[PDB]
């Protein structure tokens, strides 16, 4: 029954990465957490194929699928993302990085990045931070 | 969505 928001913003338990490669199962795990989808970490970050290079966004995805969610990869503009994104997603991070975008309010976006926890985003520097990839899901049937 | 399997394949991170 829980859908994504289109509207203000997820509430989405924070979960840490254990180390600095983990981020993008680690934010995996905060998505399936929001639709109640209980997979033990250890089991997202092999998966997600955690590897000396991080993660990448096609094995999310796959991942993300295997566990009853419908995902999609877009390339969006900051202002699209805003206009049409919903939320959770996972979007790409100073090249580098994968944090769970939970919405925007006012001046602000709110993140849980899993190397520092809930986080507010001054836009501007969300603008230049977010490198343009995001992962939309979806639950099952539709 | 609007990205091939191959070009999210490349995109990455910690």
């Amino acid at each position: 029954q829980i859908q994504p928001v289109t509207r203000g913003r997820a509430k989405v338990p924070v979960i840490m990465q254990m180390e600095a490669l983990e981020c993008g199962a680690a934010s995996l795990a905060m998505v399936l957490a929001y639709y109640k989808k209980w997979v033990p970490l250890e089991q997202v970050r092999v998966d997600c194929g955690v590897s000396r290079d991080g993660s990448n966004a096609l094995n999310v995805l796959k991942a993300a699928r295997n566990y009853g969610l419908e995902a999609k990869g877009y390339r969006y503009e900051p202002e699209k993302l805003k206009k049409e994104g919903t939320f959770p997603c996972i979007i790409h991070w100073n090249f580098n990085h994968f944090v769970v975008l939970k919405g925007f309010k006012g001046k602000y976006a709110y993140i849980n990045d899993p190397a520092k926890g809930d986080v507010k985003i001054p836009m501007e520097e969300f603008d230049r931070s977010f490198t343009g990839i995001c992962l939309i899901f979806k639950p099952t049937d539709r | 969505g609007n990205l091939s399997d191959d070009e999210l394949e490349g995109v990455a991170g910690g």
